[PDB]
C-alpha cells in the first residue's frame, strides 16, 4: 500500500535529515547519502511540494548529510550540516509572486568533524541563531548575518562539556537556553546569551544553569542520553535514554534537581516531545512503543501506546501546532517508526487517528528515518533509509 | 558515505 500523494526519489541512498521552512511548508530539504562506498558523497535537495522535481542542489558534503534546518524566525539561510563536519550557509530568497524559491552558497566551516543535528533559536532576539551538536561532544552556537559574506558566519558560543557524542539539543521556548544531552549520560543546559549569568543562575563553570553527570547517582543513565526536550513555559526539561529511562529537571525560568524519573518502557527513549498546549509529555522508544506521561500530575503515566509500530523502533514523535480541527490542538501526535509507516495519534484518552503507509520497513532496508509536518500538519513529509521521500496529506 | 550513529541505535 501506498498513501503518498508526492514522492521524491532523487536521492541514491538513505536520507537521513529534512528541514521545513517556518513561513512556507511546501519548501522542504532533504539530505542524506549518495552510497555507502567510500566514494560516495552526501546530497541534499531542496523540493516545492505545492514525481517532485527539485528546485535546488546542495553538493559539496564529501559524507552523508546528517542535518538540515532552515532558520527562524523567517527562513533566511539554509544550512546543511554533515558526516563530514562541513557545515554549508545558503541564503535564502522567496519572491512575493515573482517564481520559484532561490538558494545561494554564502560560506562552508568545519568546526567539528561530524555533525550530529541543528536546532534553530527561537528567540524573537536573537534571529538566524542555529545550534549544533557533534560527536566530539561539543555545542556550537552561530549567528548568521548575511551582511559581510566575508564572514556571514558568527560564533555565539563553543562548548566543550560533553566527552562522548552529542546525541540531542533543544531550545527553551524563549530561545535563552540550550539544554543538550550525550552518550556519556550527560546534561548541560547552557546560558547561551548570558542572561542566566548576569542573574547568578549558573553553576560553578559560568556556562550553564544545569550540569548533570554519570557521577550523580539520581540522574545517571546508565547506556546514554538520546533524546532531550523543553516544555513550554521552559520549567523543566526531559532527558531521554538507554533502557528506557526518562529524567525530568527543573530548569530557572529566566534549578537542576530531578522532578520525576520514568521508565515504563523498555529500550531507548528515542524521542521526546512535549506538547504545546496540553499538560502531557510524548515518548517513543526503540521497543516500538509510545508512552505519554501527565506533566501536571508528577509524570503519572497516562497511556502506554505498545506495538504504536510494531516492535520497531519509534524514531520520531511530534505534536501538531495548531491543526485545522482546533479541538485537537495539543492532543494529536505524529510518529514515525522503523515499520516503514508515519501514524497520528489523538491522546485526549487514558487512540489511533491515521496511519500512512509507502515506505519499505527496516527489513526491507527501509524505515522512516525523519519527517516534517508544517504548523499545521497537513502535509506530511518524509525522509527514508529506503532512499525516498514521501509526501502525505491529512 | 557513512550511517548517522542513530541509525546503528535502531537497527539492533
Amino acid at each position: 500500500e501506498n498513501d503518498s500523494i508526492a514522492y521524491f526519489d532523487g536521492h541514491k541512498d538513505s536520507v537521513f535529515a529534512i528541514a521545513q521552512h517556518p513561513l512556507y511548508p511546501n519548501i522542504v530539504a532533504t539530505g542524506g547519502s549518495e552510497g555507502d562506498a567510500d566514494d560516495a558523497p552526501g546530497k541534499g535537495y531542496v523540493l516545492d511540494i505545492s514525481s517532485l522535481n527539485p528546485i535546488f542542489e546542495i553538493d559539496g558534503h564529501t559524507d552523508s548529510i546528517n542535518a538540515l534546518t532552515f532558520t527562524l524566525p523567517r527562513g533566511d539561510f539554509l544550512v546543511s550540516g554533515g558526516m563530514d563536519g562541513r557545515m554549508r550557509v545558503y541564503a535564502v530568497s522567496v519572491p512575493q509572486n515573482g517564481a520559484l524559491a532561490q538558494f545561494k552558497f554564502l560560506a562552508e566551516s568545519q568546526e567539528t568533524e561530524e555533525i550530529n543535528w541543528f536546532a534553530p533559536c527561537p528567540s524573537p532576539d536573537h534571529p538566524n541563531t542555529i545550534a549544533l551538536g557533534a560527536s566530539d561532544g561539543s555545542v556550537w552556537v552561530f549567528t548568521l548575518d548575511a551582511s559581510d559574506p566575508s564572514n556571514p558566519v558568527q560564533i555565539v558560543q563553543s562548548y566543550f562539556l560533553h566527552t562522548g557524542p552529542c546525541t540531542a539539543g533543544a531550545w527553551s521556548p524563549d530561545g535563552l537556553l540550550l539544554a543538550t544531552v550525550s552518550e556519556d549520560e550527560s546534561l548541560h543546559v547552557y546560558d547561551v546569551f548570558g542572561v542566566a549569568a548576569s542573574k547568578s543562575l549558573v553553576t560553578d563553570n559560568g556556562q550553564t544553569v544545569v550540569s548533570l553527570t554519570n557521577v550523580d547517582q539520581r540522574f545517571a543513565v546508565e547506556g546514554g542520553l538520546f533524546s532531550v526536550a523543553v516544555s513550554p513555559t521552559g520549567a523543566v526539561v526531559a532527558v531521554g535514554g538507554a533502557g528506557g529511562q526518562i529524567k525530568i529537571v527543573g530548569l530557572p525560568r529566566l534549578a537542576g534537581t530531578i522532578l520525576a524519573s520514568l521508565q515504563i518502557q523498555s529500550d531507548n527513549i528515542e524521542s521526546l516531545a512535549f506538547s504545546p498546549s496540553a499538560p502531557i509529555l510524548a515518548a517513543g522508544s526503540t521497543d516500538g512503543s509510545i508512552a505519554v506521561f501527565d506533566t501536571s500530575r508528577s509524570f503519572a503515566l497516562r497511556r502506554h501506546l505498545r506495538g504504536a509500530h510494531a516492535e520497531d523502533p519509534v524514531v520520531k514523535v511530534e505534536f501538531v501546532k495548531s491543526p485545522p480541527n482546533a479541538a485537537m490542538a495539543g492532543w494529536l501526535l505524529t510518529s514515525c517508526g522503523m515499520d516503514g509507516v508515519v501514524r497520528r495519534w489523538d491522546l485526549r484518552g487514558g487512540g489511533l487517528v491515521k496511519e500512512w503507509k509507502g515506505h519499505r520497513s527496516g527489513q526491507e532496508g527501509g524505515g522512516v528515518l525523519g519527517f516534517v509536518q508544517g504548523e499545521t500538519g497537513e502535509r506530511i513529509v518524509t525522509v527514508g533509509d529506503d532512499a525516498v521521500v514521501l509526501v502525505f496529506e491529512a | 558515505a557513512r550511517r548517522p550513529a542513530r541509525c546503528y541505535r535502531y537497527c539492533k
